[PDB]
This record gives structure tokens, C-alpha cells and sequence, in this order.
């Protein structure tokens, strides 16, 4: 039944990414000093089955100035690697093993991207054109800030494994040892996926609507719900790499009970960020990542190299 | 004969401008943080010096058998 375990995944998630929508705006309502949607539901928790439903009955259009064989490729993506990037990640039980597999995000964390290069190019003039051009540009380069700050701690455990990632975060909840990386940590993933402080790819201010703009009700709901399967995935690792639970060979219900409760505390904080903050003007918006967030990165690497070797620590892996 | 102005007295309130409260100010930072950060890897050391113990205790199994 190995095949009713995946379908009992890729569904009951489609309804967060769902009803995450609707606690976007209760929240992101309170900042504001008012209600969320309210009238329709009675609670509004019946919103979002109006809204899935809206969509599709609303007519597609394509522009007659496309490239229709690149116009489906690409959304034909937005979903695969973002339900794909969720299979090998335990909660406590992974569905997969994958012997080395923290490597394996990067690989699907790499792979995306060129699923922005393919749509905003696929239509057509400088609006998707260069706009979607120079959002390719700034997701690379938070890239590097990434995978030293990843590389730093597995040091600091000894493999490229997760079921390593809970024995040796027992009692020590990672992020005291190396609290400074743990910053630069979050301010990548928020970034890197196009969310509230530097907001630029999807536009509001700086352009009109950012990579979005050509797809009509029809598509859109795939990135509208795929650039939220990413947003809520990020942060349901970031949780498994710093803030850990305690794994209970008995129990293990308790083990996801008290880590939705922490992987859902943790993810309400870009909706936390976005009433706040403006944006960063994209000259400063690169130009602060090399002189600044950089220059760290590599130093601290020269110490979490040093720390284990230099107190007999070496951590028990190969 | 009903106007407005009361007959006496009023505030005012001022116009004037302070939200400054600190808060743990000037190097008394810097030195709680890079003590946190210390007992961190005391905190290692230990832990990471005990698993090592049962590492080898798990390659001994290993090399008992296998004849």
C-alpha cells in the first residue's frame, strides 16, 4: 500500500497551502485592527472552498503572442518540485531514506529557478522580459550565503543524514552553539523564495505584478499555490535543523504534535514580517549580500572547522 | 447666548517628542552574547565526546562476530 502512503501526502497538504491563504489575512488582519474575512463563512473558514472554485470557471487566456510549447512545460514544474522537495523529510518517519540526502534539497532548491527563467521568458515583452530576467539574478546569488551556512553545522554533527539531525540535537536545541549563523539562516530562505522584505520578483511597487501578470485565472492558481508549497516547506525544515524535537521510540505521535506546534509558530513569522518592513531598491538588494552578509559566512566556516578539532569533539560520523 | 469657550481652564497636552528606553545599552551586549554562545560548546564537547564512546561500542559487535 506503499502507494496509498504517497496519495495520503500530496492531498491532506493541499489544504495548508489552501487554508494558509485565509490565515493571510486574519493575522495580517490584526496588525491592522480589524477582522478577516468573516461574513461568508460563518467563521470565514469556508472561504477558500469559494475561491478554489472561482478560478477554474474563470476563462483562460493565452496571449496570441506566446510560445505555447514553453507555456505549460514551465507551470508543469511549480508543482512538481515543490511536492517533490517534501518526500524525504522525516516527521519523525521519512517516506524515503536518502543516505545523504540534506544534500538532496540543494539539488531541488537549485532546480527551481529555471522554472522562472522558462515562464517570464515563455510570453513575452519587458514587463515578464527583463522583469523576470533580473529576479533570476538575486535568486542565485543568495545561493552562496546558503550552502556554506548549511555546511557550517554538519561540522557540528558529522553527516550528511537527517536521522543523525535529531540524535544529535537532543538535548541542545542547535541554535545556542552557532546563534550568529542561525540569523543569516533566516534571512536567506525569506530572500531566496520572494517573500515580504525584499519582495521584488513578484512586484507590487518596483513593476506592476512580477511573473504573475500574464496567466489568467487558470494557471495561476498553480503558482499561487506553488510559491506557497515552498514557503511552508523551508520553514518545516528550517525546524528540523535547528529547533528539534525529541524523537520517542513509544510515542511517536508525540513527536509531530509538539512539532507542528513549533514548524507552525515558526512559519507565522513571514506573515509577522510583511505588515512591517519596505523594500530594498534592487541596487541594495544584492549589493548588501557580498560586501556584507558574505564576509561572515566564510569567516565562521574557518572557526566550525576549528572548534571540533581543537577540543578532541570530532563529531561520530563518516 | 450659547457659545462655545468654557469658562476657564484647559490642558495642554504637549507636543513634545521621547520614546527612548534602553534596554541593555553600550557593551553590557557583546557580553551576555558571547556567553551564550560559550556554554554552547561546553555543551558539545561532552555529548560529542560520549558518542564517540558508543561508536566504538558499535564496531565492536561488528569485528565479534565475523568470524
Amino acid at each position: 500500500m506503499f502507494m496509498i502512503n504517497i496519495l495520503m501526502l500530496i492531498i491532506p497538504i493541499l489544504l495548508a497551502v489552501a487554508f494558509l491563504t485565509l490565515v493571510e489575512r486574519k493575522v495580517l488582519g490584526y496588525m491592522q485592527l480589524r477582522k478577516g474575512p468573516n461574513v461568508v463563512g460563518p467563521y470565514g473558514l469556508l472561504q477558500p472552498i469559494a475561491d478554489a472554485i472561482k478560478l477554474f470557471i474563470k476563462e483562460p487566456l493565452r496571449p496570441a503572442t506566446s510560445s505555447a510549447s514553453m507555456f505549460i512545460l514551465a507551470p508543469i514544474m511549480a508543482l512538481g518540485l515543490a511536492l517533490t522537495m517534501w518526500i524525504p523529510l522525516p516527521m519523525p518517519y521519512p517516506l524515503i531514506n536518502m543516505n545523504l540526502g540534506v544534500l538532496f534539497m540543494l539539488a531541488m532548491s537549485s532546480l527551481a529557478v529555471y522554472s522562472i527563467l522558462w515562464s517570464g521568458w515563455a510570453s513575452n515583452s519587458k514587463y515578464a522580459l527583463i522583469g523576470a530576467l533580473r529576479a533570476v539574478a538575486q535568486t542565485i546569488s543568495y545561493e552562496v550565503t546558503l550552502a556554506i551556512i548549511l555546511l557550517s553545522v554538519l561540522l557540528m554533527s558529522g553527516s550528511f543524514t537527517l536521522s543523525t539531525l535529531i540524535t544529535t540535537q537532543e538535548q541542545m536545541w542547535l541554535i545556542l552553539p552557532a546563534w550568529p549563523l542561525a540569523m543569516m539562516w533566516f534571512i536567506s530562505t525569506l530572500a531566496e523564495t520572494n517573500r515580504a522584505p525584499f519582495d521584488l520578483t513578484e512586484g507590487e511597487s518596483e513593476l506592476v505584478s512580477g511573473f504573475n501578470v500574464e496567466y489568467a485565472a487558470g494557471p495561476f492558481a498553480l503558482f499561487f499555490m506553488a510559491e506557497y508549497a515552498n514557503i511552508i516547506m523551508m520553514n518545516i525544515f528550517t525546524a528540523i535543523l535547528f529547533l528539534g524535537t525529541s524523537h520517542n521510540p513509544h510515542m511517536p505521535e508525540l513527536y509531530t504534535i509538539n512539532f507542528t506546534i513549533k514548524s507552525l509558530l515558526l512559519t507565522m513569522s513571514f506573515l509577522w514580517i510583511r505588515a512591517s518592513y519596505p523594500r530594498f531598491r534592487y541596487d541594495q538588494l544584492m549589493h548588501l549580500l557580498w560586501k556584507n552578509f558574505l564576509p561572515l559566512t566564510l569567516a565562521l566556516c574557518m572557526w566550525h572547522v576549528s572548534l571540533p578539532i581543537l577540543t578532541s569533539g570530532i563529531p561520530p560520523q563518516t | 447666548k450659547q457659545d462655545m469657550p468654557p469658562v476657564g481652564g484647559y490642558g495642554p497636552i504637549d507636543y513634545k517628542r521621547n520614546l527612548p528606553r534602553r534596554g541593555l545599552s553600550g557593551y553590557s551586549m557583546f557580553a551576555v552574547g558571547i556567553g551564550a554562545l560559550l556554554f554552547g560548546y561546553w555543551s558539545m564537547m561532552k555529548w560529542n565526546r560520549e558518542r564517540r564512546r558508543l561508536q566504538i561500542e558499535d564496531f565492536e559487535a561488528r569485528i565479534a562476530l565475523m568470524p
